[PDB]
RNA sequence: AUACUUACCUUAAGAUAUCAGAGGAGAUCAAGAAGUCCUACUGAUCAAACAUGCGCUUCCAAGAAGGACGUUAAGCAUUUAUCAUUGAACGUUCAUUGAACAUUGAUGCAAACUCCUUGGUCACACACACGCGGAAGGCGUGUUUGCUGACGUCCCUUGUUUCAAUCAUUGGUUAACUGAUUUUUGGGGCCCUUUGUUCUUCUGAGAAGUGACACCAAUUGGUGUUAGGGGAGCUGGGGCCUUUCAAAAUUUUGGAAGGUCUUGGUCGGGUGGAUCUUAUAAUUUUUGAUUUA
């Protein structure tokens, strides 16, 4: 399955995430619903172009493969998933 | 750099490091990485993000180089647009103080499931 | 392997950004699990305007972005 | 197959994707979230530096002067109430200008918080599932409240003071009310 | 030749330690030695040009502290080389150093 | 039947890599990955005769002061364009493929 | 916590060293398959962990390294601050109409100050050559396992160090002397940023404890902490010495035992996880559209 990073990706939802695109682009926004193919959904969209400019979508849909990087929040250093020891509780049966 | 990295380790092995990867636009991410999978996405902690400029990459042919600098912070880069990574700086606790550490996170664990036990007790 | 969340651009006005300077605005009529994108009524805009039939459908490879231009 | 999830404890027996949305919008896992967030921070916020602090080798020292201690209940008091005052600094914000142009032509399209356009769809869209039992806008114009002192606003608020220095204030106001 | 003095012996084992002293004082001879008698002690060796440089002296060290300069109670090898039998002399002075 | 498990009977060998880009590496492989990411101690990599990015791709890896020295690369496996083997090596030791012999074997 | 109702969902596969023999699966056709599979069998290589060494190698105190997402700072130099249509005057200027960040910037060159975080500001010594414990890597030896771990000891101290006196015990020499250890008292130095004046709680160094404590939400839920040093017992490893036995030609090797020193510690499973194969070289990360022609 997924694998830590993209479960990262999971977790960062509705939190103010900007994403640099292959295309120089880096939309900036709230993570609406991130999927596991990394195809990212974001709302109140600040975007700027490669041009210079920077405009304003509300609702973008970036897909996958174009995403250069995402920054989610700083607090996220500190996540669950990255504590390399935490026992399972027993998988179900 | 000096830092004489480890002879025998890949990626696993080299976690918290500090890294400098380096991807296909020439861009390079600066930070330590704290999780890989496997098709390399990273997780850079405190990123810092530096190009050169058009300009600056005239002196760079063939010295002092106005690299430019965002500060990324906790980003999380992905294994299609990079090139390479290597190490910059070693982590801060020691091999020891590492050791001790995965040792007290363990025995917290175990405890931690004893409490699950407990409840379900 | 899952199927993308267009589910609310349902019938919605969106607006591709094409390759990287391709804008085509239509009505997303559908999707698959590679974002291959059905639109109705695409009309690519030049920053002039060119029409492009009825239906149209536009390979999930190429397309990088896409803007909900109605409501929601 | 399974999806574990970190803060609940519990797993998902197959994952898909809208268990994960159902599982995620859960008021459970967001309770056990919200506790999560909120310890690993009061644990970084509490937890004490103790530095290496690489003690240097060195006449002059002919002053001394007396360090002041304080009891262990005094100590725990003390701390308490920073903890109680560094909750209220993060926590409270400044009012006023909701306050101020309470009467306004167009405060309620613009402060009245999802009239704005800008920020407006956020909070219908941010309103959480209202499955268990139990707005001032754009309508209002100028002709609603002409005259805003004819029925009685209350006054301006009387501006706060650090109780410390509380004790150190002009006793004996000019002008009584 | 002259020898200085206070040197920061932790610095370095060979040839950094020639490279941070040659950086600081920005010469042909810069012997220092690991051994515990020469410790924080070093010798340059250019004779009179060195002197001039000698005369120059106020110099602090790339770790810290201030050295102290003097000049050299016989000399280095590299101004016996200059004046130049010499393997003679350097002959004796292992066989002086053996005993 | 892939030729990576070939790079997996390399470990300790001196190689020189041209990627993609057209930076070329020179230093020995500690291992490889099973989809070619190579991680290679010990490099001094060049860049020859100008690509701009890869300009920019070679001063930025440390220790530039136009020959890098570096202590340690991991190199992506689609960054990898071509390899070159020691001449020393001998070939039709390291093709024979036990992998592929059992498989005949099991057949 | 329990009940009821609704919504959603229920399984990608395989392997876990590799190679060669011993034996098995004692191979359903007239003495036999070839192969392939397994193993507390053995041999070889490889991988991982642990221990020990390497007279290994490198790095560890006003300055050195790194940074400023700071200033001096509008420091100095250069450049740029829309298009289309119509009218008028001599390509330009002005006016109207329609369409779509920032000049105190941006770019280049530096330079200086201030500030920030880290580090053995160790032990020894302060002198005329040609030390232990730290941190990172490399090599060697040995053990163990072929993935990993989960599921089904005691005592003292915690401000430290040194010096003198008193007393106790033990050893030696001829009641005296010397040495060691422990307790008490006192002085000197260093340090108390131990910032809450110290593993947790309480009291103003002492007392108690090793499920408890600390704290945020609404008794419940969540996270962290339960330490550090020293000594002894025991155990593991290395080095030296002695004795015995074997082999080879007094010497070498191997095994055992004792003493001394140094370092470290105090069977199963539809379980999951990790690594590697296969789907998987077709639009989403590894089988190329980033040398700009
Ligand atoms: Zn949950």
């Amino acid at each position: 399955m997924n694998g830590i990073p993209v479960k990262l990706l999971n977790e960062a939802q509705g939190h103010i995430v900007s994403l640099e695109l292959t295309t120089g682009a880096t939309y900036r926004g709230k993570l609406v619903e991130s999927e596991d193919s990394m195809n990212v959904q974001l709302r109140d969209v600040i975007a700027t172009e490669p041009q210079g400019a920077v405009t304003h979508m509300d609702q973008i849909f970036v897909r996958g493969s174009q995403i250069k990087f995402i920054v989610v929040p700083d607090l996220l250093k500190n996540a669950p998933l990255f504590k390399k020891n935490s026992s399972r509780p027993m998988p179900p049966i | 750099s000096k830092i004489q990295v480890a002879h025998s380790s890949r990626l696993a092995n080299l976690i918290d490091y500090k890294l400098r990867v380096l991807t296909q636009d020439g861009r390079v991410y600066i930070g330590q990485l704290m999780a890989f999978d496997k098709h390399m996405n990273l997780v850079l902690n405190e990123c810092i993000e530096e190009r050169v400029p058009k300009t600056q990459l005239d002196k760079l042919r063939p010295l002092n180089i106005k690299v430019e600098k965002r500060v990324l912070g906790l980003t999380i880069l992905r294994g299609e647009q990079i090139l390479s990574t290597v190490v910059e700086d070693k982590p801060l606790l020691s091999k020891k103080e590492r050791l001790v550490r995965d040792k007290k996170e363990k025995k917290q664990a175990q405890k931690q499931t004893k409490l699950r036990k407990e409840k379900e007790k | 392997v899952s199927t993308p969340e267009l589910k609310k651009y349902m019938d919605k006005k969106i607006l591709l950004n094409i390759n990287g300077s391709r804008k085509v605005a239509g009505i997303l009529r559908g999707y698959d699990i590679f974002l291959n994108v059905v639109l109705d009524d695409a009309m690519e805009i030049n920053g002039n305007n060119h029409q492009l039939g009825l239906q149209t459908v536009i390979r999930g490879n190429s397309i990088i972005s896409l803007e909900a231009l109605d409501a929601i | 197959t399974r999806y574990y999830c970190e803060y609940c404890h519990s797993y998902l027996t197959h994952d898909t994707l809208s268990v994960r949305k159902s599982h995620l919008v859960g008021k459970n896992h967001l309770r056990i979230t919200a506790d999560y967030y909120r310890n690993k921070a009061r644990d970084i916020i509490n937890k004490h530096n103790h530095k290496r602090r690489h003690i240097g080798k060195r006449s002059s020292q002919n002053e001394t002067l007396k360090v002041t201690c304080l009891s262990n209940k005094e100590k725990r008091h003390i701390m308490h109430v920073k903890k109680m005052n560094q909750k209220e600094l993060a926590q409270t914000s400044i009012d006023t200008l909701k306050l101020l142009y309470d009467g306004s032509p167009g405060y309620s399209k613009v402060f009245v918080d999802a009239n704005r356009f800008d920020i407006g769809d956020l909070v219908k869209a941010s309103k959480l599932p209202q499955r268990a039992n139990e707005s001032r806008s754009r309508d209002e114009t100028c002709e609603s409240n002409p005259f805003p002192r004819l029925n009685n606003p209350k006054k301006l608020e009387p501006p706060k003071i650090l109780s410390q220095w509380s004790n150190t204030i002009p006793k004996t106001s000019i002008f009584y009310s | 030749e002259n020898y200085t003095r206070l040197l920061l012996k932790h610095i370095n084992p060979n040839n950094k330690y020639a490279i941070n002293p040659s950086l600081p004082l920005p010469l042909l001879e810069v012997s220092i030695s690991r051994s515990s008698k020469m410790t924080n002690q070093a010798f340059l060796t250019f004779q009179e040009e060195a002197d001039r440089f000698l005369e120059k002296y106020t110099a602090l060290k790339v770790q810290g502290r201030k050295v102290r300069m003097g000049k050299a109670r016989t000399n280095s090898l590299l101004g016996x080389x200059x004046x130049x039998x010499x393997x003679x002399x350097x002959x004796x002075x292992x066989x002086x150093x053996x005993x | 039947m892939k030729l990576v498990n070939f790079l997996k009977k390399l470990r300790n060998e001196q190689v020189t890599i041209e990627l993609k880009n057209g930076t070329t590496v020179w230093g020995t492989l500690q291992s490889v990955s099973p989809q070619m990411n190579a991680i290679l101690t010990d490099v001094k990599l060049t860049l020859p005769q100008s690509n701009g990015i890869a300009m920019a791709s070679l001063y930025l890896t440390g220790g530039q002061q136009n020959i890098a020295s570096l202590q340690y690369i991991n190199i992506r496996g689609n960054t990898i364009r071509q390899i070159i083997l020691p001449d020393s090596l001998n070939l039709d030791s390291l093709l024979v493929d036990q992998k592929q012999l059992n498989s005949l074997r099991r057949s």
